[PDB]
């Protein structure tokens, strides 16, 4: 049974939030 | 190790037969009494003698039909394989100790001369021949020097790097 | 696969658009006085 | 440079010059595969290096076995 | 710039100063050795780091020591 | 003794030019000038490649690096027995006199020089690198 | 001048291109940064560890998501022996149409990559069945990665910044990690296996929505609390059990059957559950050893101080070693990398012979890939362990604080250690190469019966003592009346002796003289790599050629041409030299693994037995013979699915060759060439309008050694990975 | 000092170089960028049209090559823009002058790509 498009968009949004947190940690480690 | 004696191994006999067959196939293109014919016949005789000697030596053969050596001194002694590794080990160790003791004696003798570096590249050939012949009795002198403490330089007399 | 148009957008983005911006910004950063 | 020069000589003469002249024509050693595959690195590596080294790696047990030993020792 | 230090085992043989291609080293008066002079490194901003001075030093271990540090135009030997 | 001043009207050696000379670094960062007084007109080897003819009397050569000037001065002292002076010139026009710094060559010991970089110990008496951790020093040679 | 290396003022004032390279290369060496304190160093390391954990969890989430979205996991679940698992989809606009059809492989998912990581077997074994489960796991792991990123950001805040004493609390960290990070996690994995994975292996569907009402055992937790624990071992899965179905399935949850599941050719799941339960109990017990703040437990300083032999053989013993280990992060990193790399090698050696995942032993490409991957990882990690030991000796070692203990004493006889390592390396190399060359000359002269074929009787004796009856030694597990036989006969010896006396698996393969010769080659590689690394670590502080080497640091180019010449004298250079020998050693190891298993998988065991005894056999019958399909991935007649591996094969050869340039040609040639190029740019009209900000210079000596090593290693790995995957895949 | 050659020091060579838009006596840097972009962006479409992956499809070949040339022009305009922000921290050798030069390069390059497309269509 294949995934749905909404599931992929949900995963992309969660990964975008994770990327925002990654940028925050990278800035905090830099300075 | 699950091996079979080479004297009763079918692979050993098949290998001897195949090698003799290849040499005989090469043999049939030359006339009898010519130099290639004599050389190929000598090779055939050497092949037969070698396979007979390997069978008679008690060598163990694998599934490939090739002799396998036994190097554990226990299995070699209780099953007649000491001539494969153990006796060659004793012979090599004797000759290697001979060479090392002759070199050490030559170096120590050259250390006492006025130009110690001169004897290292211009060899004192009579002295080297005398010292070389005296290397037969190396284990006695070496073991005595080990017991006496004269074999080793003291650690206080050897240079080291800062730690 | 579901949303099969996504490779045709994201592969040019990750392969071309993102490295171009990344090298431009990093070049501007390492040349800053 | 000279390795590439002698490889070029060996492949080109084996492919386009050397061979057996029969009644129909000329059958070359590697059958004219230079013009088909020498324009790629993979063509060189396969059709020249991998294909033509079969003689030196199966030379054991023949008079050419010294070449196999020297091949290994030179590597 | 590279750091050049002179240790008190210097015998004042002036060989390091003669070996230097960028005029980093000189001899100053001293009293700790028989030659009554020691090497000094007042111009380490011109030191390229070639270690010709260490090759010229006869003491064991070396009396002149070059420690490669931060690189400038002069220390990298750049004419451009 | 006083430091000499650079005379920019000093004639240059007879040279046809080369590709090994000055670059943009001379105009924007620094360059170097070596002056010497030749006893006679003769051919010398340029540190940047090729043969040049030095004129009798004073000479002036502009070079990109201090090492080039000192290599030329080594050639002049060893081959032609001629002393020389080396200056550093900045793009604003400021001229810094370099060699010989006090008028005596550095290989000859001269009074009035102060030792810099001297350590009052042998090189095996340097401390361990764990002793200079989180101190800001360059190394055990810096303490 | 510039501000990119903000952690290094010396690099920021560098006017050349060296500032960019060295700024990249020294970014994670936090101890050498400007104005760094110990506390801020530990806090930065803590936050970086959080970032690495987040990267790992995001990588796992990406694997799960791409398999769930573009893979064929349900189709593989239905037919695990005849379906190639899909890694991810291919979208390449440079593809031609034959490339599109070749990578489609007659399917409907478009161009795909066939996975070699073995994630399908693992995820199937742990109970995942559908794409929904993989997608949920990927979402959960992405959330976990975000949580670890936030935790890394949070503990950099001044209120949540841990103090230096918190980082140095060794007893509390060891207690907590042993009890919870190992023991409690192992207990929870036992819970997952008992509640989910074992029921899913028996055809029962257990997920979050019904696991609270599903009994893992019919009798519940009553046998556990009553102390009658043998109930959970009763009625295991029969030999006719089909994985993932209820046919032949038992009810046991904790067994000790041993051997393999007959259908999956893998370890029993109930054995795995009992293993992790016992591991959990042992590790939870081990985490109650060290004193924290409850007045009971051991102090590691007292343990180290007490362990000095009274005869003075070890000098002061282990006195002062607590402060040496605890204050040095490089000592801890070296110990951690040594243990982790050894464990990685253990993982490689145990997953091929005792495969833990269902239908993994039948996937030959996956097994070869996993072994080669983990062995190369272990080699790199061991090299790093010795490198950080050398860094500890340069940077953190205090001779006065370690006066007379085992560290100073092993430094005090380093010449004996290095010379004995040199002797054993020389002996192994001389005699292994001599035996191989003797056998090669015997094969060349047409007389293979004159080969020196030493039987590996010691390892065969070990195999016989573990139950292999083939070699005829009758002892222990191969002796039926022995005590060791009778003790395990009712517990695990039936399955173990079934598996070890079967030649259809990888459990204790039959060995002969070729195995002897290649094992001694492996010993030579290990001993020589150790000799280079150990000599680099022990001469890191100084040698007769450079008695003040500690003053110059771990990495520096040389000491100049004086005193005879001092090229590659730093301890970093010893690491750089040892990477070559490690690559050679792991190459020998993986060559041996792949060729022996290729002969076993093709049904021709005699190919390895009759050709591995001489090196021409290795070349012709392993490299030349098995590269035929790989190099025909694309030809003048067309292409197939192996064309990507042929291209990567050539790619790795090219990268390997490019590294030789950085390793053979050295700096001063290139600096003069770049000087002429910089002249050319300034004198060229229409191009001198543009100008560089950083002055172009040649790469530094150490940087060149690093770049050449990186190209060499990348070409090595890429070439062997392409060859291994193509040669195993094209036949199986 | 500096070596002078007929290649470097001819009246004809210095005359030819002075008439180039990069060396003309008084021209605004935006206009120099415009002529340089027109000439270059006209030229780059040729290899893209005649040798691109769609070169054997009539009609699509010219469009694909001109789109590739426009993409190359955009990439080079970005490279010129980030060059000026770094190199400048002669009106051309200034930050604002190089900004105008980059804008003129982009405008001229797009114009040259469009003119090449029109010429191939006519
Ligand atoms: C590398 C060292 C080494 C190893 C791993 C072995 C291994 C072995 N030896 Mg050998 N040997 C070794 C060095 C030496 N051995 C021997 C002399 C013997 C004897 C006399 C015997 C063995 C026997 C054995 C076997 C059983 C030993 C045992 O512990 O039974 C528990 C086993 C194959 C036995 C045997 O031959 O096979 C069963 C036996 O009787 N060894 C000598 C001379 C002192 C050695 C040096
Ligand atoms: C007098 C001769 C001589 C003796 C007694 C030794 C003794 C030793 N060597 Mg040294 N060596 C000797 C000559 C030479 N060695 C070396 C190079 C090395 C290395 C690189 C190493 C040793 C090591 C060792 C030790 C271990 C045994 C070994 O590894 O053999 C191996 C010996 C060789 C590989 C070279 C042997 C060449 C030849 C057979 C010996 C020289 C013969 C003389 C020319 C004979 C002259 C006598 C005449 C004039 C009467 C042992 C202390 C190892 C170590 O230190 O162990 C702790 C070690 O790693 N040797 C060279 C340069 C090739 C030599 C010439
Ligand atoms: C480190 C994990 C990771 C790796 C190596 C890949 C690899 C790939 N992804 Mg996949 N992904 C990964 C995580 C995840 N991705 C996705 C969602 C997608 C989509 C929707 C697509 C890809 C695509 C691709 C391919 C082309 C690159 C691309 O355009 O990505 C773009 C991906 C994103 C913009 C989101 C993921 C970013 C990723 C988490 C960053 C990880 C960075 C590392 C931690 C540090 C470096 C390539 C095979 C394409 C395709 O499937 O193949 C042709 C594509 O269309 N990924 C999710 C769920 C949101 C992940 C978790
Ligand atoms: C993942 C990265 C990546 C992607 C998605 C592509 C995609 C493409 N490449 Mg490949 N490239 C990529 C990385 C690399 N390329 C190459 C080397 C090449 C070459 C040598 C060629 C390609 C060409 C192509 C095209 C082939 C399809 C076609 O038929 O064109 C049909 C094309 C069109 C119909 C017109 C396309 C116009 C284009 C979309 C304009 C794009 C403008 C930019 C996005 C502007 C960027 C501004 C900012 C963001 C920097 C396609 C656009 C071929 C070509 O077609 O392009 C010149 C070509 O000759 N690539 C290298 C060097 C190793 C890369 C690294
Ligand atoms: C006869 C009684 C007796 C025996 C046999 C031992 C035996 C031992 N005690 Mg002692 N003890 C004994 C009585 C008592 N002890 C102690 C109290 C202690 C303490 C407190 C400690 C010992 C330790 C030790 C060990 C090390 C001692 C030593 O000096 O190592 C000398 C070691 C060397 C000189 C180095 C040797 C290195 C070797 C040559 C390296 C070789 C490497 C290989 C070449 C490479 C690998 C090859 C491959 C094939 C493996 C050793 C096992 C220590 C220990 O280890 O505990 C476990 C320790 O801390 N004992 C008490 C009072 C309670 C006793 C009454
Ligand atoms: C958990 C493990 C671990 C940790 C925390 C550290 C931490 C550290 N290391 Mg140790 N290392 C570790 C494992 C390993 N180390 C080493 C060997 C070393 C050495 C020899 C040195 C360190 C140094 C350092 C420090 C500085 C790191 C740095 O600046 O990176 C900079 C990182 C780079 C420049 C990365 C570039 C190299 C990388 C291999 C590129 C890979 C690219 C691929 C080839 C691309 C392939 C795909 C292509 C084809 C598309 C830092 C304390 C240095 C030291 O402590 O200071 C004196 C140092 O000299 N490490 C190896 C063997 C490879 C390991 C495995
Ligand atoms: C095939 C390639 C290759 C070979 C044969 C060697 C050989 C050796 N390495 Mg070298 N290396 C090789 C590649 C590389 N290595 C290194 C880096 C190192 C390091 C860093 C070290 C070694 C050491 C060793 C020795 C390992 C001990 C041993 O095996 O003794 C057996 C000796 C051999 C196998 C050498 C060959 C012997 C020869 C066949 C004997 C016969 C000679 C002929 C009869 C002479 C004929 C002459 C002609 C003119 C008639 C050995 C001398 C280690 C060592 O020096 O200490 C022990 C060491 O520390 N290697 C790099 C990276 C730079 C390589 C690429
Ligand atoms: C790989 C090089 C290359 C290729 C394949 C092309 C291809 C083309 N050019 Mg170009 N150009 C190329 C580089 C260069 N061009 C030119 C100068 C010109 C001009 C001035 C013109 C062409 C034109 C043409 C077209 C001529 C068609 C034909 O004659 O039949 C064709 C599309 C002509 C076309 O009609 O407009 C695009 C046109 O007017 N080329 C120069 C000199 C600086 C180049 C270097
Ligand atoms: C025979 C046993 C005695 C050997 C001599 C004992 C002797 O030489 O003492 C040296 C050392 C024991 O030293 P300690 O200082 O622990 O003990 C002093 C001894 O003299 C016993 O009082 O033993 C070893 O290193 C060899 C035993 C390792 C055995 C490992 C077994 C596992
Ligand atoms: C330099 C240095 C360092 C480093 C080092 C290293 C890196 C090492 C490694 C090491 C290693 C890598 C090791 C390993 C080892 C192992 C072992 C030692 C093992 C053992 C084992 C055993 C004991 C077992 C037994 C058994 C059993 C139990 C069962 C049956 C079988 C057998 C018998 C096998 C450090 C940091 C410390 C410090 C500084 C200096
Ligand atoms: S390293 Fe070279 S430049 Fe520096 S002081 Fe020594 S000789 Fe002079
Ligand atoms: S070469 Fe050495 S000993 Fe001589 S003056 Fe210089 S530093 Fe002193």
């Amino acid at each position: 049974m294949p995934l749905s498009d909404s599931q992929i968009f949900i995963a992309l949004f969660i990964a975008l939030l994770t990327g925002i947190l990654a940028v925050r940690l990278g800035l905090e480690l830099y300075s | 190790s699950g091996l079979t004696p080479c004297s009763e191994s079918k692979g050993f006999a098949k290998r001897q037969k195949n090698e003799i067959k290849a040499l005989t196939k090469r043999l049939k293109q030359y006339e009898e009494g010519s130099a290639p014919s004599l050389a190929l016949k000598a090779t055939i005789e050497r092949t037969e003698k070698r396979f007979a000697n390997y069978g008679n030596a008690g060598l163990l053969c694998g599934t490939d039909g090739l002799p396998h050596l036994i190097s554990d001194p226990g299995l070699a002694l209780r099953f007649g394989h000491a001539g494969e590794t153990l006796i060659p080990t004793v012979g090599f160790l004797y000759i290697a100790g001979w060479i090392g003791t002759a070199g050490r004696d030559y170096l120590i003798a050259s250390k006492g001369e006025a130009k110690p570096r001169e004897k290292e590249y211009i060899i004192d050939v009579p002295l080297a021949l005398k010292i070389s012949a005296q290397g037969a009795g190396w284990p006695f002198r070496v073991i005595r020097e080990l017991q006496k403490g004269t074999l080793l330089e003291k650690d206080s007399n050897i240079t080291v790097s800062p730690r | 696969m579901a949303a099969a148009y996504l490779p045709s957008v994201l592969v040019p983005l990750v392969g071309l658009v993102f490295p171009a911006i990344a090298m431009a910004s990093l070049f501007l950063y390492i040349e800053k006085e | 440079s000279l390795s590439i020069a002698i490889f070029h000589f060996s492949w080109k003469m084996q492919s386009d010059v050397w061979g057996t002249v029969n009644s129909t024509g000329v059958s070359h050693i590697t059958g004219g595969n230079f013009s088909q595959s020498a324009n790629t690195i993979n063509g060189w590596l396969r059709d020249f290096l991998w294909a033509q080294s079969s003689q030196v790696i199966q030379s054991y047990g023949s008079a050419l076995s010294a070449y196999g030993l020297i091949f290994l020792g030179a590597h | 710039s590279h750091a050049v230090k002179i240790y008190d085992t210097c015998i004042g043989c002036t060989q390091c100063v003669r070996a230097c291609p960028t005029d980093v080293l000189e001899m100053v008066p001293w009293d700790g050795c028989k030659a009554s002079q020691i090497a000094s490194a007042p111009r380490t901003e011109d030191c390229v780091g070639c270690k010709r001075c260490e090759s010229a030093c006869p003491t064991d271990f070396l009396s002149v020591r070059v420690y490669l540090g931060s690189e400038t135009t002069r220390s990298m030997g750049l004419a451009y | 003794w006083k430091p000499p001043t650079l005379d920019p009207s000093t004639p240059s050696p007879i040279f046809g030019g080369s590709t090994g000379g000055l670059l943009r670094k001379a105009q924007i960062e620094e360059f170097y000038v070596i002056t010497w007084d030749a006893k006679k007109e003769q051919v010398f080897e340029m540190p940047t490649g090729g043969a040049a003819i030095m004129r009798s009397g004073p000479n002036l050569l502009k070079l990109a690096r201090k090492e080039q000037c000192l290599a030329l001065l080594t050639q002049l002292r060893n081959k032609f027995k001629t002393d020389g002076q080396i200056y550093r010139v900045f793009p604003d026009g400021e001229v810094q006199y370099l060699h010989p710094k006090d008028g005596v060559y550095p290989e000859k010991v001269n009074a009035g020089r102060t030792a810099v970089g001297a350590k009052d110990r042998s090189i095996g008496k340097n401390t361990n690198p764990v002793a200079v951790k989180f101190t800001g020093k360059l190394g055990t040679y810096d303490v | 001048a510039t501000k990119f290396p903000k952690f290094s003022q010396g690099l920021a004032k560098d006017p050349t291109t060296r500032r960019i390279w060295y700024g990249i290369a020294t970014a994670h060496d936090f101890e050498s940064h400007d104005n760094i304190t110990e506390e801020s160093l530990y806090q930065k390391i803590f936050a970086s560890h959080f970032g690495q954990l987040a990267i790992i969890f995001l990588w796992t989430s990406g694997n799960l998501f791409h398999v769930a979205w573009q893979g064929n996991f349900p189709q593989w679940v239905q037919d695990p022996l005849h379906v190639r698992p899909i890694a991810h989809a291919i979208w390449d606009p440079h593809f031609g149409q034959p490339a599109v059809e070749a990578f489609t492989r007659g399917g409907a998912q478009g161009p795909v990559n066939i996975a070699t990581s073995g994630v399908y077997q693992w995820w199937y074994t742990i109970g995942l069945r559908t794409n929904q489960d993989l997608f949920q796991g990927s979402v959960f792991l992405t959330i976990l990665s975000g949580l670890f990123l936030f935790a890394g950001w949070l503990h950099l805040q001044p209120r949540f910044q841990p103090a230096l004493a918190w980082f140095k609390n060794a007893e509390s960290r060891l207690n907590h990690h042993l009890s919870g990070l190992f023991g409690v996690s192992s207990l929870a994995w036992t819970g997952h296996l008992v509640h989910v994975a074992i029921p899913e292996a028996r055809g029962q569907h257990v997920r979050w929505d019904n696991f609270l009402t599903t009994l893992p055992h019919p009798q519940g937790l009553a046998p556990f609390f009553s102390g009658n624990w043998a109930v959970y071992a009763q009625n295991p899965d029969s030999s006719a059990h089909l994985f993932g179905t209820g046919e032949g399935s038992g009810t046991a949850i904790l067994t000790f059957l041993g051997g393999f599941h007959p259908q999956t050719q893998s370890l029993w799941l109930t054995d795995i559950a009992h293993h992790h339960l016992a591991i959990a109990v042992v590790f939870i017990l081990a985490g109650h050893m060290y004193r924290t703040n409850f007045g009971i437990g051991h102090t590691m300083q007292e343990i180290l101080d007490a362990h000095t032999p009274p005869g003075g053989g070890l000098g002061a013993g282990h006195k002062g070693l607590f402060d040496t280990v605890n204050n040095s992060l490089h000592f801890q990193l070296g110990l951690a990398l040594a243990s982790v790399g050894t464990i990685t090698s253990l993982v490689a050696q145990h997953m091929y012979s005792l495969p833990p995942y269902a239908f993994l032993a039948q996937d030959f490409t996956t097994q070869a890939s996993l072994y080669t991957h983990h062995q190369y990882i272990a080699g790199f990690i061991l090299c790093g362990a010795f490198a950080h030991g050398a860094i500890f000796f340069v940077r953190d070692y205090d001779p006065e604080q370690n006066k007379g203990n085992v560290l100073a004493r092993i430094l005090d006889h380093k010449e004996a250690v290095i010379s004995h390592l040199s002797w054993v390396s020389l002996f192994l190399g001389f005699h292994t190469l001599g035996l191989y060359v003797h056998n090669d000359v015997m094969q060349a002269f047409g007389t293979p019966e004159k080969q020196i074929l030493i039987e590996p009787v010691f390892a065969q004796w070990i195999q016989a003592a573990q139950g292999k009856t083939l070699y005829g030694f009758d002892l222990l597990l191969s002796q039926s009346n022995s005590a060791a036989f009778s003790a395990g006969q009712t517990l695990w010896l039936p399955g173990w002796l079934d598996a070890i006396n079967s030649n259809s698996n990888s459990l204790f393969l039959t060995i002969g003289p070729g195995d002897f010769l290649v094992h001694h080659a492996i010993a030579l590689g290990l001993h020589t790599t150790t000799l280079i690394l150990v000599k680099g670590a022990l001469d890191a502080r100084g040698s007769k050629l450079m008695p003040d080497k500690k003053d110059f640091g771990y990495s520096f180019p040389c000491d100049g041409p004086g005193r005879g010449g001092t090229c590659d004298i730093s301890a970093w250079d010893a690491f750089y030299l040892a990477v070559f020998w490690m690559l050679n050693t792991i190459g020998w190891v993986t060559f041996y693994f792949h060729w022996k298993h290729l002969g076993i998988w093709q049904g021709n065991v005699n190919q390895f037995n009759e050709s591995s005894t001489y090196l021409m056999g290795w070349l012709r019958d392993y490299l030349w013979l098995n590269s035929s399909q790989l190099i025909n991935g694309y030809n003048p007649f067309g292409m197939n699915s192996l064309s990507v591996w042929a291209w990567m094969f050539l790619f790795g050869h090219l990268i390997y060759a490019t590294g030789f340039m950085f390793l053979i040609s050295w700096r001063g040639y290139w600096q003069e060439l770049i000087e002429t190029l910089a002249w050319a740019h300034e004198r060229t009209p229409l191009a001198n309008l543009v100008r560089w900000r950083d002055k172009p210079v040649a790469l530094s000596i150490v940087q060149a050694r690093l770049v050449g090593l990186a190209h060499f290693s990348a070409g090595y790995i890429l070439t062997y990975a392409a060859f291994l995957i193509a040669s195993t895949s094209g036949k199986f | 000092g500096m070596l002078e050659t007929p290649v470097t020091s001819s009246p004809l060579v210095a005359g030819f170089l002075s008439n180039l838009p990069a060396y003309r006596i008084g021209v605004s840097p935006l206009l120099r960028g415009v002529e340089i972009g027109l000439v270059h962006g006209f030229l780059v479409t040729g290899p893209f049209i005649k040798l691109g992956p769609l070169r054997n499809i009539p009609g699509v070949a010219e469009r694909a090559g001109c789109l590739s040339g426009a993409g190359l022009v955009v990439i080079l305009a970005v490279a010129l823009t980030i060059y000026g922000a770094s190199a400048f921290q002669d009106p051309l050798q200034t930050a604002d002058g190089w900004q105008k030069f980059s804008a003129g390069w982009l405008v001229g390059g797009l114009s040259g790509v469009a003119w090449a497309w029109i010429l191939t269509q006519t």
